[PDB]
């Protein structure tokens, strides 16, 4: 149970841009999404739903 | 149409980044005997364009 938390709590997953891959007719904005990141502190780790 | 043979233009592909911002176009030039000089020489075709 500790193991399977550090996993989902500390992973890091993709998600597209905006336009980029085939956009819709006439588009004014394309920029990258930033979903989950990885933890970076002792305290930041300490705070995990178990 | 005096110097240019053809223009291959590629969108999603430059040499720097690979995004939409960046693209390039390779231009082919007319036969060898069908050009005088200076106005048909790459150096100026370029000057003009740039």
């Amino acid at each position: 149970d500790v193991i399977t938390a550090i996993k989902a709590q500390n992973a890091q997953v993709a998600a597209g841009q905006l336009g980029g891959t085939p956009p819709v007719k006439g588009q004014q904005l394309n920029a990258s999404i930033i979903a989950q990141t990885r933890l970076t502190s002792t305290e930041e780790f300490g705070k995990i739903l178990l | 149409k005096n110097n240019v043979e053809s223009v291959f233009a590629v969108n999603g592909f430059g040499f720097a980044g690979r995004g939409q911002n960046t693209g390039i176009a390779f231009v082919s030039l007319k036969d060898w005997a069908d050009r005088p000089g200076e106005e048909n020489k790459v150096e100026a075709i370029t000057m003009r364009a740039t």
